[PDB]
């Protein structure tokens, strides 16, 4: 699904940031 | 070949994937990792705008998508099942049920966690001896052996009691709209009796 | 008697996706039957007619420009 | 149990989507709902691709929850058949519903058979008399054949049926399987009493005496249950050609109420939709049920199945996609059936391959076939006497519409159970006498007689016995008429005499409902 369960991935709720750390770097050249 | 069976059914073409995703990482045990690994692809399609890019524009190739999501997902201890999710969903261009994949996932997550969310809103901010007396009268109506949680929401609309929103049915046991039948039940009597 | 015997019922809702052309799209309601009159917030009653895996079709028994999404 | 027993996905009307987990069913297999308030039967048509079946409900599907557990029979729907059913009312699912206890059951064959192959057919051509005069003149029915009634909503197709019931099912020898397929059910209650006051139906421990069984899934029943009813009545009599190895009749009622009831489930499985309105696949599921009603090299399986037409219209598909199946074929028009004429049997579009002069003889084909003539010679002519009436014809053609007019008069007949309301008691005719009949108003040995005698009578001597009673009713003249009503000794009494007899009922004080109501 509904929009109820969709609007809250609005908010961050990740409790972790291994992923959005190091390859935020990287996408850049890899778009480039 | 041999998968282990998801908690509770779903929904077609968007959940299925969510069943699939469920089953692998339950196979392998990392049921709370993949939901990290998702939650912080969320997060990560709503920083740049390069990435959404990759999901909302029709005229990028097949081949440069399939490579960058490739090569991105090349290193920072992702996980081989989200690797190999997110290869073959930007192979056919569907990055962008990301985000309704993710919600099928939590609900499966959230039958298995064994863990039912609740809302009770109020009126008054709750104090301790009202909290654990509202325990035990909104666990019946959980229906087996759950983790029931009990969220706090303050609206000065009700005047005092409780309404459980339960997000698929609701029990209001508050006065106003104790009240509220009240007064309808006065009425249909004046103009009998 | 009427407050000594008032318990307020537990009730499974769901949420309107769309309505129009004489049908409503109900999300939710897991547990309705297929013909079960359903009664909408409005008051206008209503029938869970086709029973849908996404949704539940219910048909309005009465003007529907009284039913809106949500 | 986890395996095994797949929960309700979704509900379109009759239409129950089944998800399991592993091991989906075969297609045409039966499905049971567990905690249904009847028992509810589902029947798989297809695989929908997410581990999901397709099931057509055999009963109302109201009370559906999308949660509730679906057992699997491994089975398609299987019906109680032998010797042991003879007597029995029996709905789609091998139910006795006649209320007289479970059906005495030899074997439990399933419904979904292939047909019998080619090797297997018998080519025989043998006559059936009916006493019928159209029938057994312009179309004999072929004994061991296929006979469809065509003709709708009020042309006398049903009782038609029955007065072939009444004469050729109990001077038959063999059983007999009446399979109502979405007829009323007012009229197999009355098939059911009526059976049972003639002794072809009979109760207690001598039920196996009986010769006939019913199946009945009539109109009240849901499209599920219609669209299945004639398989069932097909594995009924399909026991008996195939393992008791006799001859059986089938009168099959409303054939078109199968493919309705398969166009109103095709509808919801969303297919795309053919010509007017059916279903893609209507020739191939009345080819796979209408093959099966054939007389095989074992036994026998004559087959009346009536055939309803929809708004009276021939170039309808699912008549015209029936008309191939048939041997003998008996058309049933409404503009004769409002001339009077009885049985409305349209004597120029019902035809049959048994209407050959190598089998049933030069005399009774070219009879036939002379009366064919006239009546198409009539038929041509029917503007000119319409517009510039009687009196501009050639000698030959208006008498041509006299003999015409003769022998439509003479092709109605009184029937066997039609006296019910109309008071005319009913004629069987033998073959070789009408015949003759027909072969004598063909010759014009009957020219100068009414067209009224020729009218409601059986066969050659009873046209001039009729013409003998209507015209003496014309010049038949009494003097004074012979009253001798008043002065009656010790006979008539008095108004308040007759009066005093009559008892008198009371009033039970206005209606007591309220009475009755609070007493539940
Ligand atoms: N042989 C007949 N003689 C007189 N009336 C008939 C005869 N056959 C049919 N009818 C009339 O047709 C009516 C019923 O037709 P029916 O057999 O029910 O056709 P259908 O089943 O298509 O409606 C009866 O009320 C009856 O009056
Ligand atoms: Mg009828």
């Amino acid at each position: 699904a509904d929009a109820k369960a969709l609007d809250e991935l609005r908010k961050p709720k990740f409790s972790s940031k291994y992923l959005i750390q190091h390859v935020s770097q990287k996408l850049i050249p890899a778009v480039k | 070949l041999k998968l282990p069976t998801a908690p509770l059914q779903l929904s077609g073409t968007s959940a299925q994937i969510a069943t699939l995703l469920w089953q692998v990482a339950a196979k392998e045990n990392q049921l709370d990792k993949v939901q990290d690994e998702l939650y912080q692809f969320i997060e990560l399609f709503k920083q740049h705008s390069e990435l959404r890019r990759l999901a909302t524009d029709p005229f990028v190739p097949t081949l440069v998508r399939t490579k960058i999501i490739s090569s991105v997902l090349k290193d920072s201890g992702a996980s081989e099942i989200t690797k190999k999710l997110f290869e073959a969903l930007a192979d056919e261009g569907a990055l962008s049920a990301l985000l309704e994949v993710t919600v099928n996932y939590e609900e499966l997550m959230l039958a298995h966690k064994k863990e039912v969310y609740c809302t009770v809103i109020t009126a008054e901010p709750l104090d301790k001896l009202e909290r654990v007396e509202l325990t035990k009268k909104a666990e019946k109506f959980v229906d087996a052996g759950f983790k029931l949680v009990m969220q706090e929401k303050i609206d000065k609309k009700l005047l005092g009691g409780f309404v459980i929103e339960f997000s698929d049915r609701r029990v209001d046991m508050s006065t106003a709209k104790k009240v509220e039948e009240f007064n309808n039940f006065v009425n249909k009597l004046v103009l009998s009796i | 008697e009427w407050e000594k015997s008032y318990q307020p019922p537990v009730i499974h809702l769901g949420r309107v996706l769309s309505v129009g052309d004489g049908i409503a799209r109900v999300y939710g309601l897991k547990s309705v039957q297929a013909g079960e009159l359903v009664c909408f917030d409005s008051g206008v009653k209503g029938m869970a007619l086709n029973l849908q895996a996404d949704h539940v079709g219910v048909v309005v028994f009465g003007n529907d420009s009284v039913i809106h999404q949500g | 149990p986890a395996i095994d027993a797949g929960y309700v996905s979704q509900v379109i009307g009759p239409v129950v989507d089944v998800r399991f987990d592993g091991e989906l069913p075969s297609i045409l297999s039966s499905l049971e709902v567990e905690g249904h308030s009847v028992r509810l039967v589902l029947e798989v048509a297809q695989h929908m691709g997410d581990n999901t079946v397709r099931c057509i409900a055999m009963d109302s599907t109201d009370g559906l929850v999308r949660g509730q557990k679906v057992v699997d029979t491994g089975s398609p729907i299987k019906v109680p058949v032998g010797r042991g059913t003879l007597g029995r009312i029996m709905n789609v699912i091998g139910e006795p519903v006649d209320e007289q206890g479970p059906i005495d059951a030899a074997d439990i064959w399933s419904i979904h058979r292939e047909a019998p192959e080619f090797t297997e057919q018998s080519t025989e051509q043998e006559i059936l008399v009916t006493g019928i005069k159209v029938v057994d003149l312009l179309a004999p029915y072929q004994r061991g054949g296929k006979i469809g009634l065509f003709g709708g909503a009020g042309v006398g197709k049903t009782v038609l049926i029955m007065e072939l019931i009444n004469n050729v099912a109990k001077a038959h020898g063999g059983f007999s399987v009446f399979a109502g397929v979405g007829e009323r059910t007012r009229e197999g209650n009355d098939l059911y009493r009526e059976m049972i006051e003639s002794g072809v139906i009979k109760l207690g421990a001598e039920r196996g005496n009986s010769k006939c069984t019913l199946v009945y899934g009539q109109m009240n029943e849901p499209p599920g249950a219609r669209a299945r009813v004639a398989l069932t009545g097909l594995t009924v009599a399909e026991y008996f050609r195939d393992i008791e190895g006799q001859d059986v009749l089938l009168f099959v009622d409303n054939i078109f109420r199968f493919t309705q009831a398969n166009s109103e489930v095709s509808a919801l499985l969303g297919r795309i939709p053919s010509a007017v309105g059916y279903q893609p696949t209507l020739a191939t599921d009345l080819g796979g049920l209408q093959e099966r009603i054939t007389t095989t090299t074992k036994g026998s399986i004559t087959s009346v199945q009536a055939v309803y037409v929809p708004a009276d219209d021939l170039t309808d598909p699912a008549p015209a996609t029936t008309f191939a199946h048939l041997d003998a074929t008996t058309v049933l028009s409404r503009s004769i059936a409002e001339l009077g004429i009885y049985p409305a049997v349209d004597p120029l579009d019902s035809t049959s391959r048994m209407l050959n002069p190598n089998v049933i003889g030069a005399e009774h084909y070219n009879v036939a076939r002379g009366v064919q003539k006239v009546l198409q010679d009539y038929k041509n002519l029917q503007d000119i006497i319409a517009i510039l009436g009687m009196d501009e014809l050639s000698e030959e053609d208006k008498l041509t519409v006299a003999r015409a007019r003769k022998i439509q008069r003479f092709l109605s007949q009184p029937f066997q159970v039609a006296e019910v309301f109309t008071g005319t008691p009913g004629k069987y005719v033998d073959l070789a006498d009408t015949i003759s009949g027909f072969q004598g108003v063909l010759t014009g040995k009957y020219d100068d007689l009414p067209e009224m005698a020729f009218y409601m009578v059986g066969d050659i001597k009873e046209v001039k016995e009729k013409a003998d009673k209507m015209a003496k009713d014309i010049a038949s003249r009494k003097e004074a008429d012979n009253k001798k009503v008043s002065e009656e000794l010790k006979d008539i009494p008095s108004l308040d005499k007759l009066v005093s007899e009559i008892k008198e009922v009371v009033i039970e004080e206005d209606d007591g409902l309220e009475e009755d109501f609070k007493a539940e």
